[PDB]
């Protein structure tokens, strides 16, 4: 594995860690 | 409400592959290291 | 229950948070041995 | 960023991360 | 469904150990590039 | 600690990680 790879995957699975907090914080806003 | 513990554990999943890349680069960087304190001790 | 999961929530942002400082130090050190991995080569 | 600044924000992280799961175990406990 | 987050915990404590333990390896190595970068200096 | 202590108790908590996230999985499928 390349260091660049390293940098592309990370930056993918954190974007998308993001992306889901946003998505539950929203379906609580919707009831609480 | 099943909707939201279906996306509580999607989050967890993404967090369990970086823990895993995070893991693999300070692996990386440890036989690097030993690599580097090894050369100057040879010389 | 929904306290319960807001809780829950809130113990993976704090963990999301620690994973990016993680991730920052990695990159860190891995361009700070490369650095010395390079000046023992020019030498 | 700084080192200590580093060593700073993890360990708060940390207590922060470590107070909330001791949270969410015991409203489980005031049921279960 | 309260066993499914008394599951969603123990995935969340299992995590909360695994960070704790890198963050030991990146102090372990960022105190070893420095004694390195120390010593080329010094000499 | 030792850096092959540390290889231990990092892949015991990653496997460890792993199963429970098979677990939850299956509990959600046995009604969604």
């Amino acid at each position: 594995m390349t260091w660049e790879e390293w940098d592309k995957k990370i930056e993918e699975l954190i974007k998308k860690s993001e992306e889901l907090i946003k998505k539950i914080e929203e379906q609580i806003k919707k009831q609480e | 409400i099943v909707q939201q513990q279906n996306n509580l554990l999607r989050a967890i999943e993404a967090q369990q592959h970086l823990l895993q890349l995070t893991v693999w680069g300070i692996k990386q960087l440890q036989a690097r290291i030993l690599a580097v304190e090894r050369y100057l001790k040879d010389q």
